[PDB]
């Protein structure tokens, strides 16, 4: 998770300068962050795209679109890679009614 | 074999197999332009102590 965290910090910096150059949030603004514990470390990279979705969400300040959740690994470029255990994830996600 | 990957022979428990060793930068090098920090590796693939 430290690898996913700083890899996401950098790519978020990169994505902000790539997309909205006038903004300078991720390149210069201190940010404490917290991620709830509980998941197995092997799937934790799956959360990294969520991490970026949070960081950029605060960056712009725009609230995330309601009733959706995403999971996936990142490699400082934004590409996603496979994550296991999907049969249990989808049922436990459905019990809460998430649809996206 | 684009750079950072290559086939590598392995004498498995029975026969052998062309296991592809994979290597890649995992977190950006540029933690600081002035930073002297080493590139510590985080091995995977059921690492032994030796």
């Amino acid at each position: 998770m430290k690898e996913s965290a700083r890899i996401a910090y950098t790519f978020a910096r990169a994505f902000l300068m790539q997309h909205a150059p006038a903004n300078d949030y991720l390149v210069t603004s201190h940010i404490h962050l917290h991620v709830p514990e509980g998941a197995t470390p092997k799937d934790g990279p799956s959360a990294g795209c969520t991490i970026v979705t949070a960081l950029l969400s605060l960056a712009m300040g725009r609230p995330v679109r309601q009733n959706l959740a995403m999971t996936g690994e990142v490699s400082l470029t934004g590409k996603i890679l496979p994550v296991g255990g999907i049969k249990e994830k989808t049922i436990a996600a459905k019990r809460a009614g998430v649809t996206c | 074999t684009p750079p950072g990957v290559v086939m590598g022979l392995a004498w498995t428990a029975m026969g052998g197999s062309t296991l592809f060793v994979e290597t890649s930068l995992r977190r950006p090098q540029d933690k600081d332009a002035k930073g002297d920090k080493d590139g510590s590796l985080e091995v995977t693939g059921q690492l032994g102590e030796v």
